[PDB]
């Protein structure tokens, strides 16, 4: 979607794959505030209450009854927190029953989608690039370095399946509102399967560095309805 | 005895000489982006309101 | 340094007894180290059109 | 007595005079690395500054080594612990140079353990023909198994005290290694695939490539182990310049056997 | 209602890297057109697969390496 | 003198270069953060080159020319001769090439920018970005050689430390009784040995794929660029567990000196300190979760790099146990070592959030990573480098450092670099990518907050130069007036003042029993322990 | 043969150890000739390598 | 078995009798050609196995 100035949280979840991340980023940070709540307290009871202790208790070294306690204590939260971290890995490769195959190939300064599934009646793939609009050709009201000229349409409530690669320098494919992030290796290709559940445009960014034009590569993607998408596919 | 205040008067006079030195390098700065001056930011909101970008949350995009 | 473990004689500086004041030769070692990216921002802009 | 004890060193560990070959080798490693990156991009015209950089570096090693043998046999702070210092300082060093092979073995298990798409589905691919292990590469394993049975046939023979087996037993091992350079010069002159022959052409002249770049220094290590034993430098109770040569070769049986099983046997 | 159709799970390549899925379906189609040709409908399940999940420059590549006989894969089953 | 082989005078040359490379490594980060002050290229005119050159020009001066030669060279060549009981190092002639290749590692890097191209490859020098079809000139040719000169100095600079500790101790110094700063570097020396030859093949193969076109990494030929992502990062995660284990040695000495108490669980602190080093080998692709690994391979690493947080919890809770009972003397090394215990551990909680394969897929290459690894580099390896300089500066130089002026240098580092690196977690949780000269306009919020702070921290560093001037000129006139603190251990409650000057230094290490400065032969007799 | 002979010369020599060989006077002045050229000519071409002037 | 291969190299260096068999794309790569000469493959290479004839066609 769109980033917000002076924001501090995730972009809005438009994918159950993205919606799983927000319930795992908060499942982790609930067990990170007990540890930060302990250390910020156990360092204020020492600097304040024990800087005025002139007699140092210099005969407590081993502590066998507390040595074994804080070595199972990182072994009791991590055994708990991994079970919501295993249930997200094995349930984010769900490419069992897909519905659509779209491509995304980045040639170091743009992307190049093709809708090579031949549900379209013309029987040809629809390839189109995605260049960012420069500041000289900037229409007043467009987002700078976040709005391309040729966007990309995807239906809603559909089991899509991307294929992401490149023919040059590695640079990845990141939409934060959908939770999709794959490398676009030059020699090989990667897939993601992200069911979008709401109509609206998502803007993303390319994360991995490519060269001089790393800032000049957005990934614009809007979601329309399935009859409304087909009116675009029978045109182009 | 008169030294804990000299600590807190070097901290609070180091932040002032930091920010006061920041303005000299900004006034010797290049011309900023054209997409920030509160009116580009305004018309990029009903463009998002007509698309429902952030439904729950804020898509204000306004920071002149 | 091989011998003379004095006070200033484990450092290859010449702190006291210098002809010139030491703040010339001390800030002049650490500001010169500060001004090396500001000549990498000079001969790479002037070569590439900018100034 | 104590008056002579106040005229000597009281700790067994060695103290070295300030030598300037520390900054001589450092200036050579600058003019190695700087000049090998210029002639790849021009600015000179001729490829001989790298040949200069291989000459000033290697004569700086023997001038470093001339001061060390001046300390080894002519000044002598080599006690039991200092003898154990270098003998563990070199035995722990070759753990690093056996791990750099794992930076080259692991590329061979990166293009053959999982088949790729730019090449064929077989390793070695079509168009590329490999040499069977029932050929002249099998001579390369037996000539080191004979080397591994003559480096210890002359290890204890120097300690044994007779110079008929100690001197002559290292000349027959030295020419057993220069003859190993020339049979790894056949596959550098008669094999089909080259260094630029894709990924099979890359790692094959790297895993066996670095095994060829160590015999130029191993034969140069025998080049002083015969000169010093003829000029009576090495002894039969204290030998560091001879002991580092044997462990340079007794571990070489292990790495070449691991190099032979996957590059040739599993590599066809 | 649901007019869309594409290739399913393909359990022999279940990982994220689907490059051998793009490669072998180019192989299994062009091995079918030369050997055991009796119909096209079980032979176009490997044609409809490799049009999906494959870039256009790669199909231009695989039809150019095939043309000079420099196809690195086994193209001739016969 | 230039080529003296004394290990004392080499480590003062190490420290003389780690500030010169420091004031160059942070002047580049000044211009980097000046360009992220506002959208649109302000000071760089329109050049997105010389920004992937300055980022690699800054990130390698900080890693390989500041924190490597100070915590291993600047201290390890001064303290491991001294604390163990040696007279100097075991190999003192190669001790001088381990320093004098580092200015030659600088001429191989500053000239890598002045040439016509500029190595715009980033710190992780990736193969198709740095290939000869992408980067043409001799810029990246020198940037892969200055990384090789430091790879070879700090390799023989750790063979110098395995055959120093194993045989060159004193009489009663058994293998279970050593200072923890030595067990830091001796454990580190078994990671410097077993990760740098992995790196030296992972760079030379990129050299072969650039002017000898061998195609280890070239795509036309089947050479993966993804082999680089597991071969460089096999060096990379042990490398960042080498900038922190000597950082775990200095803090274990400071926090148990300025608290008059031995450290809690010393035998527990040496077994959980190699287990960080050993298990750090087995986790090296947590950086590359998104690069297309298997669903069980990522399932192994999301459980295996969380176990690095098992021995680090032991090495922190014991530092919260070694100061519980004892006194606290809040001087400047105690201020750094007590803010290290809060800002490094907050750089650990962001570690285990990034450690998951189920959560790195919304965080890779964002600014949430740069918020995480700067709480453990400029706050875990500068907070233990400032706590190591101030802890051994008047003992080694002989002159005290104006203690009332080193407290304001601590707070301008504490709150003047937390203001930079705390809002980075907010720009990255939205998804701002890295290494970019410009950004979408919604990321102008915190990038002006993090830009006001880089003048705060680099005004404290300008003050730290003046502390280095006050310490060398009239640093003798500091311990005769009330400017500094002289005795780092104040006497006990029932210890009379006239009996304290007989038994002054109640240290647990040899480092303070020596003279200030120590002699050119501080060990001419075999000392004895217990 | 020369091991005891050189040991009279090396021990109690009052010379730098890299000047303590009898066959060492000719080892240095040609070596200082190739050292006085191999550290300037890789660096004198650097202002030639800044203006694009290559070969 | 050396002599039966020493005579085998004399066949390929004599005549190809049509042309080369048009080697694959990974076997010959010449991105950034070599620097000590003009197009030399390595320090020493005989044309009995390293002919490298260009097939533009
Ligand atoms: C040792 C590691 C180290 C240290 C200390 C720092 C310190 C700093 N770094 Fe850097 N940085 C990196 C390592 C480090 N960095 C790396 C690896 C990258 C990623 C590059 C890449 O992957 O693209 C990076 C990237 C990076 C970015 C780009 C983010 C991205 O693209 O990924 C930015 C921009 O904000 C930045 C800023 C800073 C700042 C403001 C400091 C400030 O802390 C500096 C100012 C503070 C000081 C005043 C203290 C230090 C000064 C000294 C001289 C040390 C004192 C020691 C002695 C004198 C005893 N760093
Ligand atoms: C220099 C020091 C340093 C240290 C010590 C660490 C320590 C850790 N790092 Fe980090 N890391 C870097 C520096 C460092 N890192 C750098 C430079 C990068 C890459 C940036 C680049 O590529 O440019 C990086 C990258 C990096 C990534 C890659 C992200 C990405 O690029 O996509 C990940 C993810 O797994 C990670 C995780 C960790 C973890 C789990 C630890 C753990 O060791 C820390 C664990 C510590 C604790 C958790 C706190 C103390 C313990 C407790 C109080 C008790 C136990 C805790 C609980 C039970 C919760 N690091
Ligand atoms: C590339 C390298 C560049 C390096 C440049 C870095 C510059 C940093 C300089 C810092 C410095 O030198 O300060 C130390 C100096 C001596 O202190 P001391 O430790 O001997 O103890 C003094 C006694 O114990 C208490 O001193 P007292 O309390 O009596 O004086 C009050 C003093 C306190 O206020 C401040 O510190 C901020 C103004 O105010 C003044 O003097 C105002 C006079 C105009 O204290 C001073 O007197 C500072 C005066 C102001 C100097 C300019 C400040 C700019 C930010
Ligand atoms: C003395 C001169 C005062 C100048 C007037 C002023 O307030 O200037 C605001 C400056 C400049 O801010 P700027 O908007 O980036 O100006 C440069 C714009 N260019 C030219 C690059 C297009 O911005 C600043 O100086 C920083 C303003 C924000 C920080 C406010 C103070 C915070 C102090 C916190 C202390 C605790
Ligand atoms: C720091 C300074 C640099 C240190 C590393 C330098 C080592 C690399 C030098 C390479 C020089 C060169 O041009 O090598 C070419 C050789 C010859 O290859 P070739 O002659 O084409 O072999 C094919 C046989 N034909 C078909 C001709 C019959 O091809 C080879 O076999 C190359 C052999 C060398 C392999 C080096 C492996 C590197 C691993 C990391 C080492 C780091 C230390
Ligand atoms: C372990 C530590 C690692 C660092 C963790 C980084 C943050 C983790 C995420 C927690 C963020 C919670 C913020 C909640 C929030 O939405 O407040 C924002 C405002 O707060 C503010 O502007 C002030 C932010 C204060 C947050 C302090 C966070 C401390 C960590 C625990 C809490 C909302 O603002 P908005 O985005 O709706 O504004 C739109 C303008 N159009
Ligand atoms: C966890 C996070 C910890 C963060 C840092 C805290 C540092 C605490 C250090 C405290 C001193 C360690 C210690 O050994 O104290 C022992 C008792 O404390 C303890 O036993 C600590 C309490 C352990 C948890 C409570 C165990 C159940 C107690 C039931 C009470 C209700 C005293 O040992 P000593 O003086 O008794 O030994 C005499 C044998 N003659
Ligand atoms: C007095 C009038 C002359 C200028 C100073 C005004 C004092 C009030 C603060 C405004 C000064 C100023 O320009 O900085 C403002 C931000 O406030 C700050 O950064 C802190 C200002 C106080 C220190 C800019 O804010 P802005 O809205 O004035 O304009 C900004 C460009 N558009
Ligand atoms: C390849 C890169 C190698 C890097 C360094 C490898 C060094 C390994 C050996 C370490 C030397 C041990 C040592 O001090 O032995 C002394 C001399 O050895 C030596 O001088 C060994 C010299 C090795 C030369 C080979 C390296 C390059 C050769 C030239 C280019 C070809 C003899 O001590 P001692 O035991 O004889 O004392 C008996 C007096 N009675
Ligand atoms: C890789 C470099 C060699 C690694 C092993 C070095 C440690 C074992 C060899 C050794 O002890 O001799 C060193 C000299 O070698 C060297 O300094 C020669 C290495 C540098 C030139 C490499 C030339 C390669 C051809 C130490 O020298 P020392 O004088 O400190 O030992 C004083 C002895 N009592
Ligand atoms: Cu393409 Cu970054
Ligand atoms: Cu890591």
């Amino acid at each position: 979607d769109v980033p917000t100035p002076y924001a501090c949280y995730f972009q809005d979840s438009a994918t159950p794959n993205q919606e799983g991340i927000l319930e795992l980023h908060d499942n982790i940070m609930f067990y990170l505030l007990v540890i930060l709540g302990l250390v910020s307290w156990m360092l204020y009871t020492i600097v304040m209450t024990y800087s005025k202790n002139p007699i140092a208790y210099k005969y407590i070294k081993h502590g066998q009854t507390i040595e074994v306690i804080w070595t199972i204590f990182p072994a009791v939260i991590l055994l708990i927190i991994a079970f919501p971290s295993f249930i997200l890995l094995y349930l984010c490769d769900e490419v069992i029953s897909p519905a659509m195959t779209i491509k995304a190939i980045g040639y170091q300064w743009y992307w190049k989608y093709e809708y090579s599934d031949f549900i379209n009646d013309s029987g040809e793939t629809v390839e189109f690039e995605s260049y960012v609009i420069p500041d000289e050709l900037l229409e007043e009201g467009q987002l700078r370095l976040l709005d391309t000229d040729t966007s990309m349409v995807v239906p809603v409530d559909t089991h899509i399946r991307f294929v992401v690669t490149a023919a040059d320098v590695i640079h990845d494919f990141a939409i934060p509102s959908l939770g999709i992030k794959v490398d676009a290796t030059p020699g090989r290709l990667n897939q993601v399967s992200a069911l979008i559940q709401r109509e609206g445009v998502f803007y993303g960014a390319c994360s991995e560095l490519c060269g001089t034009g790393h800032a000049n590569m957005p990934i614009k993607i809007e979601a329309v309805s399935l009859p409304k998408f087909l009116e675009w596919l029978n045109e182009q | 005895k008169g030294d804990s205040s000299f600590i807190a008067k070097g901290v609070a006079a180091g932040l002032l000489f930091s920010v006061g030195l920041f303005a000299v390098v900004r006034m010797a700065g290049g011309q900023d982006a054209k997409t920030m001056n509160k009116e580009w930011q305004l018309k990029s909101d009903e463009y998002l309101k007509s698309k429902n970008a952030n439904p729950w949350g804020g898509y204000s995009q306004v920071q002149s | 340094v091989h011998f003379k473990d004095g006070v200033y004689e484990n450092i290859p500086f010449k702190v006291k007894g210098r002809k010139t004041p030491y703040a010339l030769s001390h800030f002049g070692f650490f500001a010169i180290g500060f001004a090396v990216p500001f000549v990498a921002c000079y001969v790479q802009l002037k070569k590439s059109g900018a100034f | 007595t104590h008056l002579e004890r106040s005229r000597h060193q009281q700790h067994p560990f060695h103290m070295v005079m300030p030598s300037p070959w520390p900054i001589v080798v450092s200036f050579a490693l600058l003019s190695l690395a700087l000049s090998t990156a210029l002639t790849m991009h021009g600015y000179i015209g001729n490829m001989n500054m790298v040949y200069l950089a291989l000459f000033v570096l290697l004569t700086s090693s023997i001038l470093w080594f001339r001061d060390i043998v001046a300390e080894a046999t002519y000044l002598g702070d080599h006690t039991m612990a200092v003898r154990k210092g270098i003998n563990l300082g070199f035995l722990m060093f070759v753990l690093s140079e056996v791990l750099i092979f794992a930076g080259l073995f692991w590329a061979y298990f990166h293009s053959a353990m999982s088949p790729d798409v730019t090449l064929g589905a077989c390793w070695p691919p079509v168009g590329i023909e490999a040499v069977q292990p029932t050929e002249l590469p099998l001579l390369n394993t037996i000539i080191l198994l004979s080397s591994g049975a003559t480096v210890t046939y002359s290890h204890h023979a120097l300690i044994a005290g007779n110079r008929n087996k100690a001197l002559s037993g290292l000349l027959i091992t030295f020419w057993l290694i220069v003859i190993f350079v020339t049979c790894q010069y056949i596959e550098y002159t008669n094999a089909a695939f080259t260094i630029s022959d894709g990924v099979y052409g890359s790692v094959f002249y790297a895993g066996t490539g670095l095994h060829f770049l160590h015999m130029v220094m191993l034969a140069a290590m025998l080049g002083v182990n015969y000169w010093r034993m003829r000029n009576y430098h090495l002894t039969a109770g204290h030998h560091v310049g001879y002991e580092t040569t044997i462990i340079y070769t007794h571990v070489l049986d292990v790495i070449w056997l691991f190099l032979y099983v996957v590059f040739y046997w599993w590599g066809v | 209602n649901s007019p869309l159709h594409t290739v399913g799970f393909d359990a022999r390549f279940p990982q994220q890297n689907q490059t051998k899925h793009c490669w072998q379906s180019y192989v299994d189609y062009h091995k079918c057109v030369n050997m055991k040709g009796e119909d096209f409908a079980p032979c176009k399940v490997f044609w409809k697969t490799y049009n999906a999940l494959c870039p256009l420059d790669w199909i231009e590549k695989w039809d150019d390496q095939r043309e000079k006989g420099i196809f690195a894969g086994d193209i001739n089953s016969d | 003198w230039l080529y003296s082989t004394n290990a004392k005078d080499i480590a003062v040359l190490y420290f003389m270069l780690a500030i010169f490379s420091g004031m160059a490594g942070t002047a580049m980060s000044l211009i980097i953060r000046l360009e992220l002050a506002a959208p649109g290229s302000q000071y760089l005119h329109g050049n997105s080159q010389l920004f992937n050159v300055l980022v690699v020009g800054h990130a390698v001066l900080m890693i390989f020319f500041l924190v490597m030669p100070a915590l291993i060279g600047g201290f390890g060549n001064y303290l491991l001769p001294l604390m163990i009981g040696a007279t100097d190092t075991a190999f003192p002639r190669i001790n001088n090439i381990a320093f004098w290749v580092l200015p030659m590692g600088l001429v191989c890097l500053v000239t890598s920018t002045l040439v016509e191209s500029g190595a715009g490859t980033g710190w992780t020098v990736y193969p198709p970005l740095s290939s000869i079809q992408a980067h043409s000139g001799p810029s990246v040719d020198l940037a892969i050689f200055a990384l090789h000169l430091t790879s070879i100095s700090s390799l023989l600079g750790a063979i110098n430390f395995i055959v120093t500790t194993l045989n060159m101790r004193t009489n009663g110094m058994t293998m279970h009784k050593l200072p923890l700063f030595v067990w830091s570097i001796f454990i580190t020396a078994f990671l410097l040995l077993l990760s740098l030859p992995v790196l030296s093949a992972g760079i030379t193969m990129l050299l072969l794929d650039r002017n000898f076109n061998t195609s280890f990494f070239e795509v036309s030929g089947g050479g993966d660029p993804i082999l680089y992502e597991h071969l460089f990062w096999f060096f990379g995660h042990p490398e960042v567990y080498i900038l922190i284990i000597p950082g775990f040695g200095i803090i274990s000495h400071v926090v148990s000196t300025y608290s008059k108490k031995p450290v809690f669980g010393e035998i527990s602190m040496v077994y959980a300190m190699a287990s960080i080093g050993l298990l750090g080998f087995l986790v090296w692709s947590h950086h590359m979760y998104i690069v297309g690994l298997d669903a069980d391979t990522r399932a192994y690493f999301t459980s295996a790099t969380m176990i690095i947080a098992i021995p680090t919890g032991i090495k922190i809770f014991s530092w919260l146990a070694t100061i519980h009972g004892g006194s606290i003397r809040l001087a400047t090394p105690m201020l750094y070592a007590i803010a290290f215990l809060f800002l490094f551990t907050m750089g650990g909680l962001t570690g285990v959030a990034l450690a998951n394969a189920s959560l790195d897929v919304a965080f890779h290459d964002t600014y949430y990573v740069v918020g995480h690894f700067h709480y453990v580099l400029s706050m875990g390896a500068i907070f233990s480098l400032f706590a190591g300089y101030y802890y051994w500066s008047p003992q080694i130089l002989g002159l005290n450092y104006n203690e009332k002026l080193a407290q304001i240098q601590f707070w301008l580092i504490f709150i003047g670099a937390n203001v930079i690196f705390f809002p980075m977690h907010f720009l990255g949780i939205n998804g701002m990518p890295r290494r970019i000269p410009d950004y979408p306009d919604a990321f102008a919020g915190w990038n002006y907050v993090a830009s006001i702070g880089s003048f705060i921290a680099t005004l404290s560093l300008f003050l730290f130069i003046y502390i280095l001037y006050d310490q060398l000129v009239n640093g003798l006139n500091n311990k005769v007036n009330n400017k500094s603190v002289i005795y780092n251990k104040a006497p006990d409650f029932v210890e009379s003042n006239t009996i304290f000057n007989l038994n002054t230094v109640k240290s647990s290490s040899i480092e303070f029993l020596l003279t200030s400065p120590p002699a050119v032969h501080s060990f001419n007799t075999p000392a004895v322990q217990s | 043969n020369k091991v005891i002979q050189l040991q009279k010369i090396f021990q109690s020599s009052t010379k730098p150890l890299w000047w303590r060989h009898p066959r060492s006077a000719l080892y240095l002045y040609p070596f200082y000739a190739i050292f006085a050229v191999a550290v300037v000519t890789p660096l004198l071409y650097i202002p030639n390598a800044i203006r694009g002037i290559k070969a | 078995v050396e002599k039966e291969h020493a005579e085998h190299r004399e066949h390929l260096k004599h005549v190809p009798d049509s042309e080369w068999p048009r080697d694959y794309e990974f076997m010959n790569i010449r991105s950034k050609p070599f620097f000590w000469g003009d197009g030399d493959k390595t320090l020493f290479w005989n044309p009995v196995v390293n002919r490298h004839i260009e097939h533009d066609d």
